[PDB]
RNA sequence: AAGUGUAGUAUCUGUUCUUUUCAGUGUAACAACUGAAAUGACCUAGGCUCAUACACAUUUUUUGGCAGGACGGGAAGAGGAGACGUCGCGACCCUCGCAGAGUCGUUCUUGACUUGGUCGCUUGAUGUUUCUUCUUCCCGUUC
């Protein structure tokens, strides 16, 4: 039920397909350091006995509110956070580095619970939000991209200076 | 741990002849 | 009034008893007796189960090596910029599809034989290589 080391320590590990690496967690439930997958994953935590050597998070398919709890992980690079009910963010969030964020099927309702996204400093190049109640709101798009001008790439699609310009203009 | 100081019928089976190996074939 | 010895028998009761094998004696077969000693691993009583000279003399390791305050972005205003490459955001474009690839011998899966590219960036990212900062506003950390 709950993410803890004993978890940590003994769940399919191996090495991404993009040659991503890390080392996964499960002695019953919910995982990191790659497949953290359909466990009912309720609140990060224990991050630490992950001890850093992790590229990537695949989180997805738990039942996670928010995203916060996260040590210091220089190397985690993504988190792939899919079909979870992430409500809200963080916002000291800050693992440097974390270039690839995967909020897709979740349940961000509000542009301004997006803002803490800006915190992360230049390297979160790929957001998709694709799959949430907000992306339904009126100039969803153009916000993110006044917000966090840090993302190259939103909803897999790319960002452009014409909608660069059009965020500045509103 | 807790090693303080202080201050059936086996002959008659045989005998009968029993529990011996045997095989019929 | 009581009473002995030779041979032999029966019957109580007390007492003893396996950690496992192997081989010999013994036995009608047992029993009994005589000798030794496996230890380890694995599978659902069982096992064709398993085991007990050199690396300093040209291509590598004995070498050609040594020499309120601070910070960090992003923007504006005043007094970092040229090549030359190498991998990326978009596209008016190109192009249009299931397969390391292509063929054969033998068998239900192997052995042989041959042989993103272009344009922008409308302020993308990076190593040669020559030359010559201040002020204001915003957002993070620390005290």
């Amino acid at each position: 039920m709950k993410f803890t080391p004993s978890i940590v320590i003994d769940a399919p590990q191996y090495y991404v397909d993009h040659f991503n690496g890390k080392y996964n967690v499960d002695k019953c439930v919910i995982l990191r350091d790659l497949q953290l997958e359909t466990d009912s994953e309720s609140m990060p935590s224990s991050l630490k006995h992950l001890t850093k050597p992790t590229h990537i998070l695949d989180l997805t398919n738990n039942d996670l509110i928010m995203i916060p709890d996260l040590s210091r992980r220089d190397d985690i690079h993504t988190l792939l956070l899919g079909r979870n009910n992430i409500v809200e963010v963080d916002g000291r969030l800050l693992p440097m580095n974390v270039q690839n964020l995967t909020l897709s099927n979740n349940s961000i309702r509000r542009f301004e619970d997006l803002q803490r996204l800006r915190r992360a400093p230049r390297t979160l190049k790929n957001l998709t939000l694709i799959g949430n109640q907000v992306c339904h709101l009126a100039n969803y798009r153009e916000h993110v991209l006044r917000l966090v001008p840090h993302l190259e790439t939103l909803d897999f699609q790319n960002v452009t200076a014409e909608e660069r310009k059009s965020a500045m203009s509103f | 741990e807790g090693a303080e100081q202080v201050d059936m019928p086996y002959w008659l089976y045989k005998l009968h002849g029993l529990d011996r190996e045997y095989r019929c074939e």
